[PDB]
């Protein structure tokens, strides 16, 4: 095909920026430069422009000037302590440690930092999904009472036998 | 099926291992079931 | 809907249940009606660990399941699940676990005792007063099994007692405060 | 549907055990009726 490969290279491009470091945006006719995208038609770039560079999330613009979000990304662990505890409360969920592993540098040293605070749940793809604690309600479960919880089934006990229960035992 | 039960495992291990069990006790009360697989001995034989 | 039915909700989902399931909860608490589909992408976690964790609560009736069918604008054969939280089915199932939780500690206390206290090592079984006083002869004087032939002691038996009768009492204690919590509600 | 039941007013499986305990809750005097000898 044509103009699709192109624009994933440019967005590789980008993160190979961000892994050099360099905060300061970038022309996107430097970044054609460096990745010798001259022959590429020129529509093809102003389509990008227009649509696809808007559309990208991690791409951001800065005075007409086009580069990733420096906030979108975490940054320091106590940030992400805090985006943890709003998306605890907006619902949003856990956040993938890969994408947090490649936005931030020694990030399982920011989860050691964390301790309990921090919640983290395996996955099949290895991938870590963080969920803040809950500082208002703290709750400690034993073993024995969960075991002692887990034998008991309702489902085999019938709905009306419920009711029953409670009317027979005179409360 | 009580290890299952004992550990909390998943509703639809103990839901499957329960079909299995009750299909061991019916094939055993009668391997001749209609419309249901023959257990066999290990060898093409059907038990009795 | 008063405050008061939530907070005993909260309390007894969140201390006395699992926090995966909590988890689903906190969505129900959310919103009194949900899609099943939309449960699913706000709890963000596998079809088939959702649907043991959704058999489970089946199971339980923690949260009653309705069947809703309505024509979709392309026409193909659409079935559509909703979940929503009884406050009066989980008061009862709630109270339910709760209570058959103690008829199991008596149970196994009722079992200490009913073990046999003989017990025999050639044998390797436990053994009843009876036949051990049986197998005793008057003539050779001292009680003993005619099978194994060695002495038999009780004291093994004592030991376990002893440790259950602990755990009982610590027992008590966890589930001291919840009561409280269950008046509140009654009030 | 082979050796398991559904039972369909909306369509449920039916476990062994509610059978077990709708059995128990039934009365002896029932049995007469559906000409069984309770004992
Ligand atoms: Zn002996």
């Amino acid at each position: 095909g044509y103009k699709f490969g192109v624009l994933a290279k440019i967005v590789n491009y980008m993160k190979t920026r961000h892994q050099r470091g360099d905060t300061h945006p970038l022309t996107l006719d430097e970044i054609l430069d460096e990745t010798q995208h001259l022959d590429i038609g020129l529509k093809q770039k102003q389509w990008l422009m227009t649509e696809a560079l808007v559309n990208n999330p991690k791409i951001e613009v800065i005075d007409g000037k086009y580069a990733f979000k420096p906030k979108y990304n975490v940054r320091d662990k106590k940030a992400l302590l805090r985006l943890l505890d709003q998306h605890d409360q907006r619902g949003l969920g856990g956040i993938l440690l890969e994408d947090i592993e490649e936005a931030l540098p020694n990030s399982q040293k920011a989860v050691k930092a964390l301790g309990d605070q921090i919640l983290f749940v395996n996955r099949p793809d290895k991938k870590k999904i963080l969920f803040f604690n809950d500082k208002s309600c703290q709750f400690s479960v034993d073993e024995e009472f969960q075991k002692l919880w887990r034998s008991v089934t309702v489902d085999s006990m019938d709905e009306e036998k419920i009711e029953e229960y409670l009317k027979r035992q005179g409360i | 099926l009580r290890r299952n039960e004992q550990n909390g495992a998943a509703a639809h291990v103990i839901a499957e291992d329960v079909k299995l069990l009750q299909f061991h006790v019916a094939t055993m009360v009668d391997n001749e079931l209609p419309g249901l697989p023959r257990a066999m001995q290990k060898s093409g034989r059907p038990l009795k | 809907v008063p405050a008061a039915l939530k907070r005993l909700a909260k309390y007894v989902i969140r201390g006395f249940y699992g926090i995966e399931h909590a988890l689903a909860l906190d969505i129900l608490i959310r919103n009194s009606c949900v899609k099943e589909e939309d449960m699913l992408e706000l709890l963000k976690f596998d079809r088939k660990q959702l649907r043991s964790v959704l058999n489970n609560l089946k199971g339980d009736k923690f949260i009653k399941c309705r069947m809703r069918v309505e024509t979709a604008a392309d026409g193909k054969t659409t079935r559509h699940n909703y979940y929503f939280i009884n406050y009066r089915t989980l008061v009862n199932v709630v109270k339910y676990k709760l209570d058959h939780m103690r008829r199991r500690i008596e149970t196994d206390e009722r079992d200490s005792t009913n073990r046999a206290s003989f017990k025999c090592p050639v044998c390797s079984s436990t053994f009843t007063d009876l036949e051990a006083n049986q197998l005793f002869d008057p003539m050779t004087g001292t009680f003993r099994c005619t099978f194994c032939h060695t002495e038999v002691e009780e004291d093994e038996s004592a030991m376990p007692k002893k440790d259950a009768r602990t755990l009982l009492a610590r027992f008590n204690e966890q589930i001291e405060p919840i009561y409280a919590l269950l008046r509140e509600t009654e009030d | 549907s082979g050796l398991e039941l559904y039972a369909e007013w909306k369509k449920i499986l039916l476990s062994p055990e509610r059978v077990h305990e709708i059995f128990k809750r039934i009365s002896d005097e029932e049995c007469f009726v559906l000409g069984m000898e309770p004992r």
